[PDB]
């Protein structure tokens, strides 16, 4: 296959819509990694996404230790 | 309430050189010369990425520090502090803010200069993070302070409202929580007028951003050296090696062309060596404001003059090309008055010594008072202790101490 | 290994070895020979010895670091954030290895966290009270004081709170009782 990327042209490699922690950097937010029996090249993950929940008169304490 | 701005590089601008087109261009005759002075080249290309996975490092160091990407819900009241110009607008394209467009825009036929440079083996490769990705880093950073604190950098974030937090910032510099409790609205005030100023600084001085401008002189200037060599002699008949090998026979060619070879190997160690020491510079800088990111931004800093000048509040971080840039809110005093003070206060033939405060006197009476505020109260023995007779303490002054228990018995 | 591998080029001469060099020319022409081999060997020489400079250069730099380490997280207990490790420090110990050191730290993290209903003051008799080095929760019906890093609800008394002010300044506050420990033991 081909695929542009900001960094070039890549070709041997599959384009995904998915996104993983980065295994191979190629650059441009471009990683690629070995997976599936094939060679993928995807989008980096920075990671979880996360939402907290804000009010005037909500704390959160907590209970136990580690 | 007072914000600072504080500039530091990170990273630099990754450089590939191609040895055989800067060296003999396209002259094979060269090309054949050139392997007899062996490995001269594969040092240079493995310094050459050393310093450019270096810089990946430190901004992936400096930057990703947060496990999860938070949001600011959508309700925007956080006790009267505006921050509608530090946080993403999502109007532009680029996800960014006001004070990160105007950052970005302040730094800066015919043939390009960059397509000129690559055309004789000087190349630039691009950057792992893209400028999205550090914009996004920094709202989850954004998110993460204002809506949790200090708590999400030591495990989960846990909500606390802001007048709550300023409270507890409060406490942590020495003033009690009733002064933000009574001076809200003024707090906010001076927060907004202290941000808007800063809004007019950016927009219209174009000189606070030198550092990272230095750091991009500097490289062009290394670049425009390192092409302008080119153009020299070193000894031989002319710089262009076509006309020397046609004019004169291969005995004293071979002549020629040794200068030249070495001369160019020569001007290349050159460079190396200058790019390495500027990059250790540059891994310092970036390990500094990696620190500062992990002790201003996500707690709050004892150190005195290293988050601000001044009494340290709190801290934002942005973007910068090739940089980031502090915000620091910090507290200072003023309108400042005179008093008469004693060390101890003799009383029933015993001393008595202050527990938190400061013994006053504003001419005929004596109060206590806290420290970084001028806040009188009765000198009693809840704010009080005693420790031995009032013979031996140099100073001590008369007065008298009121027992909250004695008028209960009476009444 | 560079270094040595170096010797074998020939910079511009007609021979990488010095014998044939001289068994070979006389001492008229062996000089500009002998003179590009010397030179070539001289640079090399000189260009590792500036590499290693460098790189003792910021060997001293991770050393200083470790040293600092070693005096603030080890012989005492650090108060800087992500300094000596992630959460919050409680001490740590030293091992050796070849050529470095290893740090283990031992931290606290807390866990297990749940929701509660908060107010800054609480108005009382006509007057502000706040806690002093607490913060008020309320499970849905009463009003506590409990630490900031840790669940131990207690009743709100004068010992535990303090007055300033009247009760129509401050924005959130509430109504509620705070237990005088002094009266009931004179009343009975
Ligand atoms: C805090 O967490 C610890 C474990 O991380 C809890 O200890 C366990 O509690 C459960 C339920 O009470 C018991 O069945 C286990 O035997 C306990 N020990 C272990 C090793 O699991 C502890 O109870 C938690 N604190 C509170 C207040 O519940
Ligand atoms: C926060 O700041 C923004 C921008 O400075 C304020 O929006 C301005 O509001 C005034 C009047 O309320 C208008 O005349 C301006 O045109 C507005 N500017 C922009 C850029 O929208 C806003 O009022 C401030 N306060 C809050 C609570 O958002
Ligand atoms: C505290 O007292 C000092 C000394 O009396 C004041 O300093 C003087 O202030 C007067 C103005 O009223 C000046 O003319 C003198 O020159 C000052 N003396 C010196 C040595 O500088 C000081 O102003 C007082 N504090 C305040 C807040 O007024
Ligand atoms: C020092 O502070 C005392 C406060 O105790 C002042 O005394 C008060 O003065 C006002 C005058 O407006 C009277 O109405 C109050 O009754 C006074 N208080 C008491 C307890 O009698 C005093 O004026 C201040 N200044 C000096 C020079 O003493
Ligand atoms: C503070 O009060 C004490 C009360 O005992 C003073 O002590 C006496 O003061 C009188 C008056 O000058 C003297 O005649 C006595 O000799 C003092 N007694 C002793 C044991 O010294 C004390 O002087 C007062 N403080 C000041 C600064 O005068
Ligand atoms: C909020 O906390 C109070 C204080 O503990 C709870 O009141 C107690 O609830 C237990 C539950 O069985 C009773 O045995 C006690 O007699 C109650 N004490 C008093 C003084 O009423 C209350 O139940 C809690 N509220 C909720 C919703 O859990
Ligand atoms: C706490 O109690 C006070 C009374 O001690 C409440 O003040 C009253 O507020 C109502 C309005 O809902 C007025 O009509 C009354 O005149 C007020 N009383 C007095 C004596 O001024 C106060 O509202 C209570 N707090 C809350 C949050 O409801
Ligand atoms: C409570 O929050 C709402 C938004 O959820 C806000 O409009 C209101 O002003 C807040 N009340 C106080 C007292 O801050
Ligand atoms: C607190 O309430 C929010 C509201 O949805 C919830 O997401 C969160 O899980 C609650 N916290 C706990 C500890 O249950």
């Amino acid at each position: 296959n081909v695929f542009q990327t900001r960094a070039g042209c890549l070709i041997g490699a599959e384009y995904v819509n998915n996104s993983y922690e980065c295994d191979i950097p190629i650059g441009a937010g471009i990683c690629a990694s070995y997976q599936t029996q094939s060679i993928i090249a995807y989008t980096m993950s920075l990671g979880a996404e996360n939402s907290v929940a804000y009010s005037n008169n909500s704390i959160a304490i907590p209970t136990n230790f580690t | 309430i007072s914000v600072t701005t504080e500039i530091l590089p990170v990273s630099m601008t990754k450089t590939s050189v191609d040895c055989t087109m800067y060296i003999c261009g396209d002259s094979t005759e060269c090309s054949n010369l050139l392997l007899q002075y062996g490995s001269f080249c594969t040092q240079l290309k493995r310094a050459l990425t050393g310093i450019a996975v270096e810089q990946d490092k430190n901004t992936q160091e400096v930057f990703a520090q947060v496990k999860q990407i938070y949001k600011t819900p959508p309700i925007k009241y956080f006790g009267g502090f505006n921050f509608s110009q530090i946080l993403p607008d999502p109007s532009k394209p680029s996800k960014r803010s006001f004070i990160e467009d105007l950052l970005f825009n302040k730094v800066t036929a015919a043939r390009d200069l960059i397509c000129a440079q690559k055309f004789k083996g000087l190349t630039v490769l691009p950057p792992l993070l893209t400028d999205e990705m550090i914009a996004q880093y920094t709202s989850a950073l954004l998110a993460g302070t204002i809506t949790s604190g200090w708590t999400f950098g030591a495990g989960a974030a846990l909500q606390i409202p802001f007048a709550m937090q300023m409270a507890y910032r409060f406490n942590g510099i020495g003033v009690t929580q009733n002064v933000l409790y009574e001076n809200q609205k003024l707090i906010a005030n001076q927060f907004n007028s202290a941000i808007g100023k800063i809004q007019d600084s950016l927009s219209s001085t174009a000189s606070a951003l030198g550092k990272l401008q230095d750091v991009v002189n500097h490289n062009a200037q290394a670049l425009n050296t390192l092409v302008k060599q080119l153009s020299s002699k070193f000894g031989a008949i002319s710089s262009v090696l076509n006309d020397i090998f046609s004019r004169l026979d291969p005995p004293e060619a071979e002549v020629q062309i040794d200068r030249l070879i070495t001369g160019r190997l020569q001007s290349l160690q050159t460079y190396v060596t200058q790019q390495l020491i500027r990059a250790a510079e540059i891994r310092a800088s970036a390990n500094l404001a990696a620190t500062k990111m992990s002790e201003c931004v996500l707690g709050q800093s004892k150190r005195v003059d290293f988050c601000g000048k001044g009494y340290h509040l709190m801290s934002f971080p942005q973007s910068a090309p090739h940089g980031v840039v502090f915000l620091h809110v910090t507290y200072v005093p003023a309108q400042e008055k005179n008093f008469t003070t004693a060390p101890a206060i003799c009383h029933d033939g015993k001393a008595h010594f202050p527990r938190e405060g400061v013994f006053v006197s504003n001419g005929t009476h004596w109060f206590v008072t806290q420290r970084n505020f001028y806040e009188p109260q009765i000198i009693t023995t809840d704010n009080t202790f005693v420790s031995g007779n009032c013979d031996v303490v140099i100073g001590i002054v008369n007065n008298t101490v009121y027992d909250p228990l004695q008028p209960e018995l009476d009444s």
